[PDB]
RNA sequence: UCUGUUUACCAGGUCAGGUCCGGAAGGAAGCAGCCAAGGCAGA
RNA sequence: AGGACCGAACCGACUAAUGUUGAAAAAUUAGCGGAUGACUUGUGGCUGGGGGUGAAAGGCCAAUCAAACCGGGAGAUAGCU
RNA sequence: CGAAGGUGUGCUGUGAGGCAUGCUGGAGGUAUCAGAAGUGCGAAUGCUGACAUAAGUAACGAUAAAGCGGGUGAAAAGCCCGCUCGCCGGAAGACCAAGGGUUCCUGUCCAACGUUAAUCGGGGCAGGGUGAGUCGACCCCUAAGGCGAGGCCGAAAGGCGUAGUCGAUGGGAAACAGGUUAAUAUUCCUGUACUUGGUGUUACUGCGAAGGGGGGACGGAGAAGGCUAUGUUGGCCGGGCG
RNA sequence: UACGGUGCUGAAGCAACAAAUGCCCUGCUUCCAGGAAAAGCCUCUAAGCAUCAGGUAACAUCAAAUCGUACCCCAAACCG
């Protein structure tokens, strides 16, 4: 849902850039 | 108490801004002395 | 008017939460333009450009910010924000 | 360019500078959208309009 | 709250699912500022992170603040890595700590909509 | 001496995960979880 | 009717204390005078130093006035320290 | 294989001084006899910088006043949340002009700044934010006053002023209620309007100015009648039996 | 409901009284110290122009440019 795509998304991604 | 300096824009312009130097010899000459001591601004404009 | 100053006018998308906002709700789009430019040449070079339906251009001046860098006191440079309002038969085109 | 530009005639040069102003329009379009990678393109074009605009001049002026 | 626990199953529930050829494509606004190829390997790091934190004991998870020089020591030593990598996954885990309490305090929209992608200047990567 | 629960690495055993050697066969040091065990208690 | 009376805003500054390296390079607190007028206040203008202006105290002219301020003569002069 | 300079120590000259040398320093120094001097400092209420002293003293800016629970956090008397307490209320409230110029709103940070801490801020860094035919400025018109073609005057510069042309603090067309933002709204949105111009048609038609006349167009004091903003009570409607 | 709000629905919505320093009123009465200018605005015509032009009314139609607009203003943001 919701929180399981902002979980996911800027963990994976925002665990890429910085 | 009330001190010696109450801004207006207007009054300030009026006074010394670059026209009211312009318009008599004396005020060139000023704007002469100034762009010879190579200021950064001359007179009081914005 | 002439078309060479029509393509000089419209500097670029303004992208924010109020821009889009708008752009949703009320089907209007937000554009940094030329310091210069009027209320007649951005509706003009809106409907002429993107070739859709322009209602009304409203606009604002930005004054831009303060700023230090490294002690040293510079001053962002100005400029201006249109509201540009679309005529609602229209969906935006992008290119 | 150059010489290029210099053998073609005056209506032809201002058909290509309107062309030129579209695509350098587009451009700065796509380099505020965040969507352009290669920035030497704005360089490249801002500078041709002037190769066009010089020309467009001496044409006139003799 | 936010634990290592709660980081442990966040993690081994994303090494199932986990993959940077699926997820460098699930967004289109973070792939064309930052490099579309600094994504991540998938199985190689998160089967590490899933090792690092297989060796902590239990309340060093559920309490992420008190690991030591000692600590990492031996989680170093259980999984067969440096002090370093565990020291950036303590980091990697303190950022998402930082994240995940700040999507606690500011509703899920004013916290995923004023995320901000950075460069040092307006010139492209510098 | 049963039961309740406590003690990160630096007492023990199992030692998952992961990691070393080997092409492979397999070994191995051992983090965690568990049980001894040591704190402290119901008897 | 009134340079009328009592009295707030408003204008002022009579006494007392505090303050006196102050909360303030002239104030505060408690009282005091005028308060429909020779009143009071806003915006703008005018008068320039051997001059202004002064219900006149040598008062006032940017916290400097028995002759402003700034630059010049100028390194005035100093039988004085 | 260690110059000048810094720091010691030892020796030597009647004295200012000289020589040697341990450490420091890391690249310049200079015999001899001459030459030229910005040539020697403790004072000048000397000039600049640095560091003392009083002293961990006085002071921390209105005697309107605080208390507790929870949150955040490395750390909470001071920040956010809740609860009681207290002060202003012809203001210590709300809206402008002036003046300032981003101080506005969000996130983030705590060195310096804030007379203490500060997680907080009018502090730092990044982003956002100011939407007008009808609100102002501009613009039309003039006041005092200014500038002022020709002109009069004046050793030169310049002074005065005519026709003009500027100059608001004054005169000149027109928009309201509601809804909305983290931050604008008489501007955005909903509804309902209004004014002045341009072109067009149609019907009618003497239109024309820098000239003429009206209008614009004006004091103090007073009086008190008509009202409205507004408020109080009742009716009304919703809830309450504590 | 992310506990910050979002969406739907929505009662009554009157009367008496009091009442300004606001409005009627740039009025009215009185006094003497006798209380701006000019343009928009209305009308009269000269030069002129006359079936042109131009004026009046209704409907249609277009335009209304630019700049200020945040925040503070009995003040921690102005003058000290
Ligand atoms: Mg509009
Ligand atoms: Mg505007
Ligand atoms: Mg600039
Ligand atoms: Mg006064
Ligand atoms: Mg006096
Ligand atoms: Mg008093
Ligand atoms: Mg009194
Ligand atoms: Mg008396
Ligand atoms: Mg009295
Ligand atoms: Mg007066
Ligand atoms: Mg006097
Ligand atoms: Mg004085
Ligand atoms: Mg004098
Ligand atoms: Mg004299
Ligand atoms: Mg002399
Ligand atoms: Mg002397
Ligand atoms: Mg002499
Ligand atoms: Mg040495
Ligand atoms: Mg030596
Ligand atoms: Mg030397
Ligand atoms: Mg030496
Ligand atoms: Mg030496
Ligand atoms: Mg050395
Ligand atoms: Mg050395
Ligand atoms: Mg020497
Ligand atoms: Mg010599
Ligand atoms: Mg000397
Ligand atoms: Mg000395
Ligand atoms: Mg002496
Ligand atoms: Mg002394
Ligand atoms: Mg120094
Ligand atoms: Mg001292
Ligand atoms: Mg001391
Ligand atoms: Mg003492
Ligand atoms: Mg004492
Ligand atoms: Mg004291
Ligand atoms: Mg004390
Ligand atoms: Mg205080
Ligand atoms: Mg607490
Ligand atoms: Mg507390
Ligand atoms: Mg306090
Ligand atoms: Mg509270
Ligand atoms: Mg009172
Ligand atoms: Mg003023
Ligand atoms: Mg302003
Ligand atoms: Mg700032
Ligand atoms: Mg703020
Ligand atoms: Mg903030
Ligand atoms: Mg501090
Ligand atoms: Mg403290
Ligand atoms: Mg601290
Ligand atoms: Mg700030
Ligand atoms: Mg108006
Ligand atoms: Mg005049
Ligand atoms: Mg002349
Ligand atoms: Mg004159
Ligand atoms: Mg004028
Ligand atoms: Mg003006
Ligand atoms: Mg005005
Ligand atoms: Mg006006
Ligand atoms: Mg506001
Ligand atoms: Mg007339
Ligand atoms: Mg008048
Ligand atoms: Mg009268
Ligand atoms: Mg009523
Ligand atoms: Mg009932
Ligand atoms: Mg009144
Ligand atoms: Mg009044
Ligand atoms: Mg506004
Ligand atoms: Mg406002
Ligand atoms: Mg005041
Ligand atoms: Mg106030
Ligand atoms: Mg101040």
């Amino acid at each position: 849902m919701k929180q399981s795509t902002l979980a996911l998304l800027l963990l994976l991604l925002l665990l890429t850039p910085v | 108490m009330k001190r010696t300096f109450q801004p207006s824009v207007l009054k300030r312009n009026r006074s010394h801004g670059f026209r009211a130097r312009m318009a008599t010899k004396n005020g060139r000459q000023v704007l002469a002395r100034r762009r010879a001591k190579g200021r950064a601004r001359l007179t009081v404009s914005k | 008017i002439r078309e060479e100053r029509l393509l000089k006018v419209l500097r670029a998308p303004h992208v924010s939460e109020k821009a889009s906002t708008a752009m949703e709700k009320s089907n209007t789009i937000v554009l940094k333009v030329a310091k210069d430019a009027t209320k007649a040449e951005i509706k003009a070079a809106v409907q002429k450009l993107f070739e859709v339906e322009v209602e009304v251009v409203n606009t604002l001046v930005v004054k831009g910010k303060v700023k230090r860098h490294g002690q040293r006191i510079g001053r962002r440079s100005d400029w201006k924000k249109a509201y540009v309002t679309l005529k609602e038969g229209q969906n935006l085109d992008f290119v | 360019k150059a010489k290029e530009l210099r053998e073609k005639s005056v209506e032809e040069l201002n058909t290509e500078l309107l062309n030129l102003l579209r695509e350098q329009f587009n451009l700065r379009m796509q380099a505020a959208s965040g969507q352009l990678q290669q920035s030497h393109l704005l360089k490249q074009v801002r500078r041709d309009v002037a190769r066009v605009k010089t020309l467009l001049n001496e044409k006139a002026g003799a | 709250g936010f634990d290592l626990n709660d980081f442990l199953e966040q993690l081994r529930q994303m090494k199932n699912m986990g993959g940077x050829x699926x997820x460098x494509x699930x967004x289109x606004x973070x792939x064309x500022x930052x490099x579309x190829x600094x994504x991540x390997x998938d199985d190689k790091v998160l089967v590490r992170m899933e090792a690092i934190i297989n060796s902590m004991t239990m309340k060093e998870r559920a309490k992420p603040e008190i690991i030591k020089g000692s600590r990492k020591r031996r989680i170093a030593a259980g999984c067969g890595m440096q002090v370093q990598d565990v020291n950036r996954l303590l980091k990697q885990f303190d950022d998402m700590q930082r994240m995940m309490k700040k999507m606690k305090k500011g509703g899920x929209x004013x916290x995923x909509x004023x995320x901000x992608x950075x460069x040092x200047x307006x010139x492209x990567x510098x």
